[PDB]
This record gives structure tokens, C-alpha cells and sequence, in this order.
């Protein structure tokens, strides 16, 4: 309805260029493009589960049997698998229901897109995307951004772009912030 | 939580639209069934004390080894018997909560979530809970459509344990 | 995001005690008053666009500073945004009405709303005036009883006014 | 992503001095006593599940509030999370032991863990006591003198205890 | 760094698994090879002054235009000779650091990363350093598998430069 | 699978690099350990039948109820006894496979993957196999580092089931 | 990102008044001297590689601690990064020069760069000195009256210097 | 905003390259065509009041049926007449900015963006302004290149509204 | 992927019989000559760059059509791509040599490579010739009898040739 209100980007490791060979802190790249055997496909599926949902919350009920079968028969790209995790009801209960739009922009960007918010203005900038278009459409555009297509092509599991001397997003961001802890004792 | 009302609301929120007549029809059906649902919940909770103890004895009879051979996973000690009472009480309380909520939401959030993960770590055989829930499904003391609702939730738990 | 049934169940789960007889009768009362709730949401949703538009027409004239050059509602784009946000608040309030609690209003909205506008540079006081004008519009349209079997739905009107007030106080 | 070797090499690179004879003989000692280290880590990883499970039973017996209804280790989902956190701490400590350096432990696990626990409300003090229980259990099982070629490795056991203590203090 | 121990740790960390016997066997292999690796490192470091000067002269002899052609990217001036000696010394020093670390970690972090950018901006043709490393590879003064290890790291640097 | 050889190769493949000395040293350690690993595998397979039978009797002694309680999940029937022997034989065969492979690869690809689903659906209590593998760990009849390796893989299976 | 013309139209839109004669003649003066602006940016960008390389040699000559082992741009990796950041600042200031306003420079280059360098350990003061070195280089190369139709362009060079100065002040 | 200069800058920034001669040629073209556009802007600002008055009467005559119906979205009342004058002035005020910016940037930033939702909610028919601006389009008093460039922007806006 | 050990284990698991004594003896023979495999891989990988460069110069001298204008290996961009793919094939072959099995080579490099070149329009026959040039160069460098402990490594050299041949036959 509205061209998303422009945000001012801040300097970040992901934005910067660097001529580095992979370190031991390299995020590790789970690519289904090679069409590896089923056993390695299990690792790739697990990494996507580990990214969209946190390692903490990926239990049996969280596991979608259909998704497990999806990424096994060289089906919809790993990107679409990520989107399926994102729009699944368990994700909406675990993340969307427990945070406000402004925090949701940050969480989804850190996990799905894999880069931190450029600034508070960007958190505001995409909050309306969540509101007007709907959360499903917000994650749709989040993984359909030109940035995403360059970052992880199609068959590459999302990873933190470059946490060079930086805390990993999973270990700095909880499932929900203390603001919702008002509903807890 | 997976409550009928909230499920309709979330479905409308996905499409960013005011609540359409489809969702309103769904919640109307929930309200129409709520009379039988709440009466069933009352019946189960006011008979809860007998039910919990009966289920404990039922599992003790079906699996005598769970009462005799030593181990923390078993109720060989009075402390273990207390643990057994506590957990079967959890299941009964969750079923009443699901009955009043009108959906599987409560038991999915407070019980079924990660149930498999922990029942293997603490070595609590799911079959024990299966038999206990079967006893509760046989002695619930409900009748008619109230009974069908309660038994549906009980069997949801049974299938989840398996 | 909870509903009435889920709210009482959540408190009961925190306590760890089977639903008390008192809670049962409370929820029975909630079911007794279900039809009126459904009627109200149906009526408000059928006229939603007209409600918000009519209130907006008056709002911009009664607060001219916003539409004068240099004000926050000036330019076509920001005017579009103000209309959009008015409709957003109306939508989440309708959600709340059907739910029976203000949980949804405070969870995915109204959690830091004031801070967002304050950083954007929008005057929060003017937003509060807009929310209150919307509140009057909504209470009026729901409380114009005709075409249906009458009842004392004043309770529904009061709780709707409470939702709108909660939003207005949260943004200012 | 450092170990003992990388730590000393990084100091030497910061100074810009060719590796001194003293540094060479200081790391040859580490390699000569490496088989003991490997045995210790093998023993702790072989009993990981039992260690965490027994420690968890003890924690819930000493602090029943966690497993009572309304406590943070209730609803069987949070119980799974608690067990997972305990084993995560053990896992990062095991990494630290095999490396011989605390770099990995401070780079991934202990880099601000306090903030996450503080925000969620998970009691950090209880986590600390749980880590200490795991510490005594693991050190005892690894130092069990029967079943292995005998030797004197109290220093390595003290280092293992130091890693556990570092985590327990940093999170609490 | 990419040290073998830490590389195994990171490999296990990505999957969230405790270090099984695979990682332990890898580290055991590192410790078994450490005897030869330390021998080679001591040999290179104790003779680290004759070889650096010899390599400087070797490059001057293979490429006589590098010390007479006018400019700033040459060793004609004494300051240029100092910088040239420092560069060949950096390569040798990094090789010894990699020998002690057991892995190519130090080389990658301090040398190989961004090598092309610097060699292109300051007009330092890789061939010069290639010849210097060949001289060091021929006069290192080692025997057996220790010599193999020295001639492996130096050749890695050679094949990384070019 | 997660065989040491393949693990190093994959680590170099994701980083688009030729196999450097780090990976070569790792696989060298694997080959040094392979002599003892092959010895251990030979030992286990030569007395496989005795181990299988003894483990079967061990679980029958630890769990008397599995030999009488009626139902398909129990081995009260001779057919069930045959199935129990077949399963513990599978576990032993995979232990020998892991010994030869020098890693947990075979175990993960043929046993651990989805182990929970099967042991829950057919109501096969994990404790049964836990006790069986404990017996195997006690009667393996190995000595030295070979015993260490076999014990480690058996315990990996035990902790995976737990 | 607002260039000169966009800046004046945006200010005029905020005031709500047709473009005033004074602003008209200001932008007309900019256009009359437009060829000079284009030639300046063409000279700076056509010698970009040499500019950065010469400035780098000067920086390492004046501050040898940088290229000394265990310094701040030592190792090929950090050396490449320092060269990269010098070139990046040059690129965004050339953008700013062509635009005629500093909006791009402060929005996409200097928007939090100071915090980045505070965390990294890179000296902000030294990078400011480097920016000044590039300022002198770019001003000298553009002020080569040999090879171009002559005229008085020092006035236009003063704002190029101003943009370099703005970056140098913003980076520390 | 979408200024030719700004668009070239953005195209170069997304590639990360210094300004090539292509972009410099484009900006040169902008400067070369900025003589006529600035003349046109000067002309239209100096006679702005008279032309807005004429356009206001033009729309009053073309739509007297809106000029007589009483309401908030009409100019029948004197307050509405004042509102109509200010909005006609707004369109002229934006067109001058468009002329100076040499692009459609101002059009999209101060209008066009969300024109549909505004013309749906307030239901202020764009045809009103369209007729007024066609009066302006003939009576602007420009000639030659100034006239044709201004006409291009005006008709872009007209066809964008529909 | 399956290495040699994994291949024998996988076949034995498919049939469902404990590994027989014959298989054990075979694997013992493999480990007895493992040092030779490691040495060969080390020697080939340390000369990768020279191998690919010499083979490339020879290929373009023998088939000038590739470097003629309008040919496939032209325009200096496709030349870079050609060298990159030649070294890619060499890299996956080295992986295969270290593994002792062709599974990795057949699962990543030559897997569906014929189709790739056929669509791109490159002559697959020429690719095969290039792989053969690399084969002779690499086998000569790896079988160089001067520099190391003498012995007969001919079996392993034939295996290396077999891998190169497999790639050459799968691309053309
Ligand atoms: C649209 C929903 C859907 C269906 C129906 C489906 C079928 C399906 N079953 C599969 C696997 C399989 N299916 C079987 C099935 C059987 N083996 C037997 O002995 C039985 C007779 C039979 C069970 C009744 C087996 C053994 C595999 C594993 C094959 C493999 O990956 O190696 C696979 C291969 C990849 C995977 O495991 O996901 C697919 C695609 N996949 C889907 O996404
Ligand atoms: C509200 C959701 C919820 C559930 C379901 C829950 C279950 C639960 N049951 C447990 C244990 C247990 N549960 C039992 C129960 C039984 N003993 C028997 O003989 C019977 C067969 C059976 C009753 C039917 C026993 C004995 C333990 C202790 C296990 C041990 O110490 O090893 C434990 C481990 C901690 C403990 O020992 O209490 C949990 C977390 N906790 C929860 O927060
Ligand atoms: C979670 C629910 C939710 C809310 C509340 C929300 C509000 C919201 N409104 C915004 C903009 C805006 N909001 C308004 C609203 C107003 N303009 C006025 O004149 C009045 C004072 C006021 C109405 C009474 C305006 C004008 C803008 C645009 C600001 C600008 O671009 O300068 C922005 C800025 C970022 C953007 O445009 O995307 C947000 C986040 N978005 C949401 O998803
Ligand atoms: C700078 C760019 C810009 C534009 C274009 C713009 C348009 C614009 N026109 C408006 C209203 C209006 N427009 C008219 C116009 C007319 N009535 C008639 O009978 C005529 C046929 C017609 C003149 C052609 C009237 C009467 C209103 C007031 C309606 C109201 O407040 O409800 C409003 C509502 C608030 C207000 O009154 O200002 C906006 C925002 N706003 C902007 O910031
Ligand atoms: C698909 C969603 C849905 C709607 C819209 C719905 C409406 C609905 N409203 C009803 C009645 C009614 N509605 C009211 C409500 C009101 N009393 C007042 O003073 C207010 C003006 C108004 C509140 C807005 C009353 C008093 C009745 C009749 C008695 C009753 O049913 O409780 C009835 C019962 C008799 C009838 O059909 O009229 C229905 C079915 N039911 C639905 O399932
Ligand atoms: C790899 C490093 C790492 C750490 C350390 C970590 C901690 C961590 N633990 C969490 C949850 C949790 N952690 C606990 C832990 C405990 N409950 C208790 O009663 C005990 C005192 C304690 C165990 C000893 C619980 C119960 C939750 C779930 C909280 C909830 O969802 O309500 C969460 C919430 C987000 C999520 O579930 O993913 C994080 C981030 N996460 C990480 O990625
Ligand atoms: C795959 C990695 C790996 C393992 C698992 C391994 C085991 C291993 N441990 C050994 C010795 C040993 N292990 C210990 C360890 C201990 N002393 C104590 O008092 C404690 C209870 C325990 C430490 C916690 C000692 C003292 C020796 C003999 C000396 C030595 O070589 O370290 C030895 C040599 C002598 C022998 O055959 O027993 C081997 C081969 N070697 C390896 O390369
Ligand atoms: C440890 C990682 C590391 C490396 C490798 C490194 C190399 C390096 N060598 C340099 C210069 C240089 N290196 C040489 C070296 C040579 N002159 C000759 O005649 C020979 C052929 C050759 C020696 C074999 C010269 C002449 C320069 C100066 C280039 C110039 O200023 O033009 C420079 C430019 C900055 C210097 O003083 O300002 C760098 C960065 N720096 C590093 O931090
Ligand atoms: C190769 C890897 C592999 C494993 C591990 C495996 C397990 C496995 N065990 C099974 C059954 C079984 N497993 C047992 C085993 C036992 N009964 C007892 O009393 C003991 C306590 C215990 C032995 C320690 C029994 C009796 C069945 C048949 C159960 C049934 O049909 O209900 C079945 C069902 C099919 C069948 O009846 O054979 C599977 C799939 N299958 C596999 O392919
Ligand atoms: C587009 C605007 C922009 C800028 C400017 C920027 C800066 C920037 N420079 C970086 C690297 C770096 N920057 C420097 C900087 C310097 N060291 C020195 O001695 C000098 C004084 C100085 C050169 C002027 C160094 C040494 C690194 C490497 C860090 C490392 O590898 O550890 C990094 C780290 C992450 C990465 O490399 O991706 C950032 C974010 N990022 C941006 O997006
Ligand atoms: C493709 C983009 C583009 C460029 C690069 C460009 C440059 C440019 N500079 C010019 C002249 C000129 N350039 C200068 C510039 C200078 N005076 C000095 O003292 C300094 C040494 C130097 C500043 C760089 C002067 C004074 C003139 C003559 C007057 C003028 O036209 O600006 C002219 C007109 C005469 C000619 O063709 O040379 C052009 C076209 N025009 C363009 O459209
Ligand atoms: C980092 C991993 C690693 C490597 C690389 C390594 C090399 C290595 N190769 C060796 C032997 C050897 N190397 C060869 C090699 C050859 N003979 C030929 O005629 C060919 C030209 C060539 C093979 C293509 C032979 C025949 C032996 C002796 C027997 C053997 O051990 O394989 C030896 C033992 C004798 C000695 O040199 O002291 C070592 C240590 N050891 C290691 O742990």
C-alpha cells in the first residue's frame, strides 16, 4: 500500500567487504545443491531447523514430518523449506505471538535473513510489512528480498553472515525478550 | 494457544483482514458446543479425586514390575508413588483444561510439547501413561456428546504418547 | 495471544489447581453472552471503512496543524500512512472484541507504540486525540441499536470503550 | 577458536618474536601429557547422558519449586529445555577440556549468557548450583582410578573443575 | 585459528554433539606427529638468520632488475633491502609458527588472507617470493619426515602466492 | 557418514581448498589407530554368537516380566525370543561395523537415525537394549586400547538410546 | 539521499512555499559551474587506484607502528582491510562531490562508522589523518591546470575539502 | 528521491564501483538539460498566483455540481473554497519542484505514492485537479524545449493518476 | 559419501553378515600401504598450481581453436572459467585419491557434468583431453622416485590414473 518507509543503513560486518579465507569461526555452509546422500541431507535439514527455530525448541512436536520428506526428494529449495518452517503454526506460537512487530522484525532478520537490523529505523520500516501484508507475507518478502537471493542463493541454509568477533545471534537473542516476561512469574 | 477462537483470529491475521463471516460462524459453533463441553469438564473435575487414585492402581496392576523392581524410574518407594500420583494428576488436570478451552491447545502447550524427549531421559515408559489414560477413559462417568468430547481429548493424549 | 477461556486456564495452570466451580460459572456467563459479541463484531466489520473514513474527515479539520505544511500528516504519503494506522488500530480492536480480552491488543500492538511514534517524530498527543475520536465513532456505530431483537448490550459497549481507551493511553 | 597451541602462537605473533626455546619446551610438556587429557575427555563424554540426568534429578530434589506447577522447570517443555541447557554447559566445558584453553568456552558459551537468562527470568543461581553438581559428578567419574593405566593427574582434574567453575560463575 | 584441535571442536559444535572417538583420534594423530613437527620447527628456527640473508641474495641473483631498476618497489636503496629482508623473514617466521601450531591456521590468518591485494597494490610480483621460498626449501637443513613437513608448509605458501 | 576420512574431506570441500597438511595428519592418525581397530573388530566377530546369547539371557534376568507378560512387544513367545536375539545381533554387528570404520558413521546411518520413533511405535522399551549393551561392554573380552575403542562405541550407542 | 536540487526542493516543500528567487539563483550558479564539478570528479575517479596507493605508502611511512609486527594493519588480511576502507571512504566522498551535498556520505558511510572503529580497535585519529592525506591528493590531482581548459576552480575545491573534513571529523 | 544524479549514484553504489564515465555522461546530460527546465521553473513561479486563480475557476466551472452539493468533500461552502484553492496551489507547487529536480522524484515523494488509497478514502476525484492542470498546461506561457519538457512531466502525472 | 572402509562396511550391512575374515585381510592390506597413499596425495596437492598451468598451456597449444577468437576458451573471462574448472576436477580427484574410492568424485564433480558442458556449449572432447594432460603430469609428479624412501607405489599410481580416466570418460 505504501513504499516501505526508507531506512538509513549502518555499517556492519555483513555490509562490509573482506578478502578473508574461511576461519574456524566460519558459519559452515549447508548446501543441498550437490544433492548429497540421505544421511547428509539429514544434517542439512537439522541445520535449517536449528536456524529458524532455536536449538532449544526443536522437539518432536515441532518437527514437521512433511518437511523432513520435502527436503529429501530434491523438492522445493532450502529457501522454501525455511519459509515453511517460518510460517508453520508452531513458529507463530513460539515467536510471533510472544513478541511485538518491532521485535519480530529483529528476530526474523537475525534468523531467517541472517543479518542484524541495520538500525532501529529499519525495525520500524518493516513492522508495517508484518501488519498490513500479514506475517506470512512478511516472511515471504523477507526471503524474497534481492539481498536474500544473493546471500544464500536457493539451496543454501541461512547462516549468520559474518559474526567476526561478534556474539552469535542465537546466543544473544532469546525466543522472546523480557518485555513479554510480564506475563510470567 | 490452539484455541478455536484464537485459531480463527490467527487465520484472519495471516491475511490482514477484519474477521470475515467464516470465522464468526466457527466461533458460533464453539459457543453452541460449549454448554456440553463445560458440563463435561465439571463432571470430570468433581470426580477427579477418585479417578486419579484409580488410574494409579490400574497401572500398578497392569505392570506389577513397576511396583517391585528397584529403580528411580519405578514406584518401588513411597516417593515414587507420590511421583506417580503427581504425574497422572497432571494428565487429568490437562484434559479438563482442554475440555474447557474447546481445543487441544492446553495439553499441546503444557504436556505434549517435547513429551517424547523427556519421557526417555527420565526413563518413564509411555505405556504406563497409556494404560492410565485408558482407565480414565473407561471410568470418566460422562455420557452422550459430553462423553464424546472428553474421550476425544483423552485419545489424543493416548496417540501422542504412542 | 490468548482468549477468555485461555486466560482463565492460564491462571489456573499457574496455580496448578483444577478449575474451580467459580471459574466454571464465569465461563458459562461468557458463553451466555456470546451471541451479542458476535453480533457486535459483525456489525462493526460491515461498516469498518466508512467508520474510519468519517472519523478521519473530522479529525484533520479539528487538528489543522497536522495538514498544514510542515506537519506530520502533510504530503500525500504521510496522509496515506495516517489513514493506514487508524485502520490498523480499528482492526486490532475488532480482533480484541471477538477474543473477549485485550491480550491481542497489547501483544502484537500497543507494546511500545508510543516509543515508535516518538522516534518517528509524530506528536503522540495528536495520535491520542485521533484514537479518542475513533473511539467515539466506534462506540456510536455499535451502540445504534435497530434491526435486531433488543437487549442490554451496554456491557459490550463499555468494554469496547475500554479497549479504545487502553490504546489511547498506551500511545500517550 | 583457539587452543593452547594457538594461544601461545598468538602471544608470540603479537610480540613478533620467533618462537623461543622456552616456549617450545613449554608446549612439548603439553603434548607429552596429552594421552591423559584424551582419556579424561573420553570418560566424561562416555557418561554424558548419565551425568546430566543424575544431576538433574538432584537439582529438582533440592529445589522443588522448579518442578512445582508454575515454576520455570514445569510443563514438560521447559523441563526438556532445562535438560538441554545442562547438557549444553557440559558440552562446551568438554570442548574447553580437550582444547586445553578456555577460548572456545568464552567465545561461544560464556559471551554474555547472563543477559539471556536474566531476560527470560530463568533463575541463574539454580543453574549455578546445577553446574557445580555436574562438576563434582564428572570429575569423580573421570578420576576413578580403577579401570585405567594408573598415573598422577590431579592437576588436570583441577583444570576441569576450573572450567566448570568459570562457567558457573560467569552465568551466575 | 584453524588449528587441528580447534577445527575438530568446531566440526562437532556445528552439529551440537559431544566429541566422539572421531575427534579424539584426530587429536591423537596430531600428538603422534608432534615429535617430527617439533624437530622440524627447532631446525628452522635455529638457522633462521643465514637462510633469510641467503634467500635475499638468491632473489637478487635470479632477478637482477629488482635491485637496479629505478623506483620504490625495488631493493636498490638500503631501506628497500631492509624491507625485502623483512618480507622473506616473514614467510619463514610464519612457516615456523605453522609448524609449532600443527596446522595452517597461523599461515591463513597472518599471511595467506588478502595476499593478492597487497601483492598487486604495492607492485610486488609473487615470483620474487616464490624463488626465495625455493631457496629456503633447498637449504632448510632437515632430514626425513621432519624435512617432509617443512617442505610441505613452504610449498603450501608457494602454491598460495601463485 | 561421519567417517574420519570423509569428515576431513567434507571440511575441505565446504571451504573450497585442496587437502592441506592438517587433514593429512588427521587421516594418518586414523591409519595408525586402524591396526588396533581391526584387531578389535576381529575379536568381537569371532565370539559374536557367545556375546549375543549371553546378552539375551542377561536381559531375561534383569527383566523377568518380559519373559512372561503377554503381548507382541514382549518375548514370552519363542518367536519373540528369536526377534530379541536378532535385534541384539544387529547391535553387535553395528558395533563391529563402527570399529572397522573408525567412527560413529555406520551407527548413525543404520541405527541411531530415527531410533526413537521405532522404539516408541513398537513399544520396545529402550532399557532392554541398554542392559543388553551393558552386558556386551562387560564381556567383550578385549584388552588395552582396543578395549577402550570398543567400549567407547558401545557407550555411544547406550547414550544415544538413553 | 538528497542531492543539492533535491535538498532545496525538500526544504521548500517543508515550508510549503514556491521555490524562492534566492534558491533559484543558487542552483543556477551551481549549474553554470557544472563542467568544473564534473571534471573534478572525473580526475579523482580516474586516478583512484594511484590516489589510494600513494596515500597508503605515506600513511605507513608516517606511522611505522602500523606495519610493525603485532600492529593494527599488519598481516596481509588487516593490510587488505585497511586499504579497502581507505578506498571505501574515497568512493563515498566522490559520490558526495558529484551530488553536491554530503547526505550520501553521512547516511551510507559515516552512519555509525565511528562506533564500528571504536569496537574494532582501529584508531579513529589515524584514519582521520589518512582521510586528510587523501584530501590533499585529490585536491592536487584535480588542481592540475595542465591538460584542461583553464579557469578559477579553487572555490569548487573548497567543498571537496569540506567533504573530506566532514568524514575525518565523523570517523573519530 | 528519484533525481537523475541520485539515480546514477545509486546504480553505482549497488555495484560498489567508482563513478565510471557512463554515469558522468548521464549527469552531464542532466546539467545540459537543466538550463531550459530552470527557465521554465522561474517562469511558472513568477506567475504562480495568477495561474492558480485561473485553474481554480476552471475547476469550479467544469464541476459546478460538486460546487453546489454541501459536504466535507466539496467546495460549496467558503471554507471548502479556501481548501480547494490551497490544494490546486499544492499541485502547482509540486510541479515547480519537479521541474527543478529534472525527474519524477518529487512526484512520487510528495504525491503519486498512495494516490489510490487517498482517492478511495476521501474520494476526491482526481478529475477535478486534472482539468485544472490541463488549463495550466495550455496557459503556462513556456515555449519550445521548456514547454515540451514541462508538458512531459504534467502528462506523466495525469496518466499516473489514471 | 563412502570411503574404502565405509564401502566395505556398507556392502556387509546390505547383505547382513558380520565382516568376514577375507574382508578384514583386505582392509589390513589397505592400511599396510596407507603411508604410500598419503605421500601421493601430499605430492600431488603441493604441485596443484603447476600441474594445472602446464596442462593448460599444452592444451591450448595442441587445440588452438579454444583460444582463437570466437572459440570457447577466449575473451579472458572464459579462460579464467576454464582454468577454474580444470583445477576443480583436479581437486575432486585428489579427494578421491585420499579416500581410496571414487564415490566423492562421482557424487560431486563428474556427477551430472556431461549435461552441464553440453548445455553450456563447450566441447566435452577437449575437456577430456585436458584431463588427460593433467593425468600424465600428476602421475609423473606423484611417482617421482627421487626425494623419498624407495619402494613400489605402482598400484596406487594406477589407481590415480583410473580416477583421472573416469573423469575424462564421464565428461566426453
Ligand atoms: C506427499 C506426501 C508424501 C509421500 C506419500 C511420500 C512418500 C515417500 N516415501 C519415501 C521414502 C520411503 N518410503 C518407504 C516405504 C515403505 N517401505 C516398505 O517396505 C513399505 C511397504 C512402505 C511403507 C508402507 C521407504 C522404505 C522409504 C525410504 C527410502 C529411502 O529414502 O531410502 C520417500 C523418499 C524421500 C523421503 O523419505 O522423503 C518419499 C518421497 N513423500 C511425501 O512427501
Ligand atoms: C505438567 C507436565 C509435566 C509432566 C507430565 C511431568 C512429568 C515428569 N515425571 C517425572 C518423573 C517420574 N514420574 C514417575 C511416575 C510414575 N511412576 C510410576 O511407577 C508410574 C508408572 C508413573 C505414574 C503413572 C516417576 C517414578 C518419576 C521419577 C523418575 C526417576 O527419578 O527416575 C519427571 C522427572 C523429574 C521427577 O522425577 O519428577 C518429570 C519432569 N513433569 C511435568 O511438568
Ligand atoms: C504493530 C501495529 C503498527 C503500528 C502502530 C504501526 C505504525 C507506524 N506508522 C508509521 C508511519 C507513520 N504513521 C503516521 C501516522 C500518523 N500521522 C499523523 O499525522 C497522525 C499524527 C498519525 C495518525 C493519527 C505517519 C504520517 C507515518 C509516516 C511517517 C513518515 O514517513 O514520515 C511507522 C514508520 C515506519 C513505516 O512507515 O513503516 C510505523 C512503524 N505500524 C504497525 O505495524
Ligand atoms: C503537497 C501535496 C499535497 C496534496 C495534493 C494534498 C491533498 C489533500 N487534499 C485534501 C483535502 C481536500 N481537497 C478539497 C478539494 C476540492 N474540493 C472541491 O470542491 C474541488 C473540486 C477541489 C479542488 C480541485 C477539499 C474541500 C478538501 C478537504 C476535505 C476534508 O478535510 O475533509 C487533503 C485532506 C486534508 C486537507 O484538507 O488538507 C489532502 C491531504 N495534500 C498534500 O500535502
Ligand atoms: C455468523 C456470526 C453470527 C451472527 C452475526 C449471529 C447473529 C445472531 N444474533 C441473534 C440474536 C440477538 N442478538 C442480540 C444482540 C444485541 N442486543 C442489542 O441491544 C444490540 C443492538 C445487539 C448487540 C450488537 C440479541 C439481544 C439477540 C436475541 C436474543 C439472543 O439470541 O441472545 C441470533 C439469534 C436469533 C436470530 O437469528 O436473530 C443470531 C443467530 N449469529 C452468528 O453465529
Ligand atoms: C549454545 C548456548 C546457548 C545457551 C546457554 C542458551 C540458553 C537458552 N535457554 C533458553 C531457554 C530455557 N532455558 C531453560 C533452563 C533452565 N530451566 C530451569 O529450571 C533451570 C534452572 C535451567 C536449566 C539448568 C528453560 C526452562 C528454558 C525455556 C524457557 C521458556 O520457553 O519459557 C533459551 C530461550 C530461547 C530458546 O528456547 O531457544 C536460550 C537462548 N541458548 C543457547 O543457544
Ligand atoms: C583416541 C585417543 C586415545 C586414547 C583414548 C588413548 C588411550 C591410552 N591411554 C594410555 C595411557 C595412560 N592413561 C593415563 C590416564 C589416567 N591416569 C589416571 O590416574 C586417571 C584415572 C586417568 C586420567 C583421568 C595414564 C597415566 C597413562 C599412562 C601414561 C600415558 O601414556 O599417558 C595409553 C598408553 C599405555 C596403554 O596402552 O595403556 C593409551 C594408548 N590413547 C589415545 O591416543
Ligand atoms: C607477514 C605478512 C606481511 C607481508 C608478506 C607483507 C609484505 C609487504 N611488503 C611491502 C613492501 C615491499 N617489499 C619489498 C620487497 C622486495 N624488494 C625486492 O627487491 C625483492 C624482490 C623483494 C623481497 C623478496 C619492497 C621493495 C617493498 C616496498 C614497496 C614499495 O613501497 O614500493 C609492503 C608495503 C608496505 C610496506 O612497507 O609499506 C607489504 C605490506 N607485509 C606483511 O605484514
Ligand atoms: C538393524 C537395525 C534395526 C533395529 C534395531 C530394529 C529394531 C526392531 N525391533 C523390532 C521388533 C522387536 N524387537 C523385539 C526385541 C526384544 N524383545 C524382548 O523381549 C527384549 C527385551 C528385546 C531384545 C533385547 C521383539 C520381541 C520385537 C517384535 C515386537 C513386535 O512385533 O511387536 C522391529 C519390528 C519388526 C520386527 O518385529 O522385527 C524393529 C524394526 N530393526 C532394525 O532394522
Ligand atoms: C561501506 C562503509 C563501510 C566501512 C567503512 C566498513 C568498515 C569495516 N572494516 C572492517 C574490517 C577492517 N577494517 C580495518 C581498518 C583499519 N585498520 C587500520 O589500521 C586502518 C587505520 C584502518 C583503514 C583505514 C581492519 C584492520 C579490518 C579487519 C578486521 C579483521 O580482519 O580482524 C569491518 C569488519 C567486517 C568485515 O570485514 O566485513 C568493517 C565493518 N564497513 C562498511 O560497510
Ligand atoms: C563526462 C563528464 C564530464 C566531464 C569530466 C566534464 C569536464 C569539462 N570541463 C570543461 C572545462 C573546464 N574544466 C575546468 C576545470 C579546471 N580548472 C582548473 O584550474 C583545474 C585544474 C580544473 C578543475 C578540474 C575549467 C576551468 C573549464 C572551463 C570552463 C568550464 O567549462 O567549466 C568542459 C568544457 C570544455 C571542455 O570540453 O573541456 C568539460 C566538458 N564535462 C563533463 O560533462
Ligand atoms: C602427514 C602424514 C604423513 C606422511 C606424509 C608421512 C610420510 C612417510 N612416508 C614414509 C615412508 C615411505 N614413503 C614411500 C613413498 C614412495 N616410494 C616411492 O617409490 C614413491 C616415489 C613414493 C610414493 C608415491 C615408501 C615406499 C615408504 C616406506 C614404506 C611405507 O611406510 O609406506 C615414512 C616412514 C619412513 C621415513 O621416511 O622415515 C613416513 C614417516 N608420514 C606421515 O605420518
Amino acid at each position: 500500500t505504501i513504499p516501505l518507509l526508507s531506512y538509513a543503513p549502518s555499517s556492519q560486518n555483513q555490509r562490509v567487504a573482506g578478502y578473508e579465507v574461511p576461519n574456524e569461526e566460519t558459519p559452515w555452509r549447508y548446501s543441498l545443491e550437490d544433492a548429497v546422500d540421505q544421511s547428509d541431507i539429514d544434517e542439512l535439514i537439522w541445520a535449517a531447523y536449528r536456524q529458524v527455530f532455536s536449538e532449544h525448541v526443536v522437539l518432536k512436536s515441532t518437527r514437521q514430518p512433511h518437511l523432513e520428506s520435502q527436503l529429501a526428494n530434491r523438492a522445493i529449495s532450502v529457501r522454501d523449506f525455511i519459509r515453511g518452517l517460518a510460517k508453520s503454526e508452531t513458529f507463530r506460537r513460539l515467536v510471533v505471538e510472544t513478541n511485538s512487530n518491532y521485535r519480530l522484525v529483529e528476530i526474523a532478520l537475525k534468523r531467517l535473513l541472517g543479518r542484524a537490523p541495520y538500525n532501529k529505523q529499519e525495525e520500524l520500516a518493516w513492522s508495517i510489512r508484518i501488519a498490513t501484508d500479514g506475517w506470512q507475507k512478511f516472511v515471504d518478502t523477507l526471503v524474497d528480498s534481492d539481498e536474500y537471493t544473493q546471500n544464500f542463493g536457493d539451496n543454501t541454509v541461512p547462516y549468520q553472515r559474518r559474526r567476526y568477533k561478534d556474539r552469535p545471534f542465537n546466543l544473544v537473542t532469546p525466543r522472546y525478550s523480557d518485555y513479554w516476561r510480564d506475563k510470567l512469574e | 494457544m490452539k484455541t478455536p477462537i484464537t485459531e480463527a483470529i490467527a487465520a484472519a491475521d495471516t491475511q490482514g483482514r477484519f474477521l470475515s463471516n467464516t470465522e464468526l460462524q466457527a466461533v458460533d459453533g464453539r459457543f453452541k458446543r460449549a454448554v456440553a463441553s463445560m458440563e463435561a469438564a465439571r463432571a470430570l473435575t468433581n470426580n477427579a479425586q477418585s479417578l486419579i487414585d484409580g488410574a494409579a492402581q490400574a497401572v500398578y496392576q497392569k505392570f506389577p514390575y513397576t511396583t517391585t523392581m528397584q529403580g528411580s524410574q519405578y514406584a518401588s518407594t513411597p516417593e515414587g508413588k507420590a511421583k506417580c500420583a503427581r504425574d497422572i494428576g497432571y494428565y487429568l488436570r490437562m484434559v479438563t483444561y482442554c475440555l474447557v478451552a474447546g481445543g487441544t491447545g492446553p495439553m499441546d502447550e503444557y504436556l505434549i510439547a517435547g513429551l517424547s524427549e523427556i519421557n526417555s531421559t527420565f526413563d518413564l515408559s509411555p505405556s504406563w501413561y497409556i494404560e492410565a489414560l485408558k482407565y480414565i477413559k473407561a471410568n470418566h462417568g460422562l455420557t452422550g456428546q459430553a462423553a464424546v468430547e472428553a474421550n476425544a481429548y483423552i485419545d489424543y493424549a493416548i496417540n501422542a504418547l504412542s | 495471544m490468548l482468549d477468555a477461556f485461555a486466560k482463565v486456564v492460564a491462571q489456573a495452570d499457574a496455580r496448578g489447581e483444577f478449575l474451580t466451580n467459580a471459574q466454571f460459572d464465569a465461563l458459562s456467563n461468557l458463553v451466555k453472552e456470546g451471541n451479542k459479541r458476535l453480533d457486535a463484531v459483525n456489525r462493526i466489520t460491515s461498516n469498518a471503512s466508512t467508520i474510519v473514513a468519517n472519523a478521519a474527515r473530522a479529525l484533520f479539520a479539528e487538528q489543522p496543524q497536522l495538514i498544514q505544511p510542515g506537519g506530520n500528516a502533510y504530503t500525500n504519503r504521510r496522509m496515506a500512512a495516517c489513514l493506514r494506522d487508524m485502520e490498523i488500530i480499528l482492526r486490532y480492536v475488532t480482533y480484541a472484541i471477538l477474543a473477549g480480552d485485550s491480550s491481542v491488543l497489547d501483544d502484537r500492538c500497543l507494546n511500545g507504540l508510543r516509543e515508535t511514534y516518538q522516534a518517528l517524530g509524530t506528536p503522540g498527543s495528536s495520535v491520542a486525540v485521533a484514537i479518542q475520536k475513533m473511539k467515539d465513532a466506534a462506540i456510536a456505530i455499535a451502540n445504534d441499536p435497530n434491526g435486531i431483537t433488543p437487549g442490554d448490550c451496554s456491557a459490550l459497549m463499555s468494554e469496547i470503550a475500554g479497549y479504545f481507551d487502553r490504546a489511547a493511553a498506551a500511545v500517550a
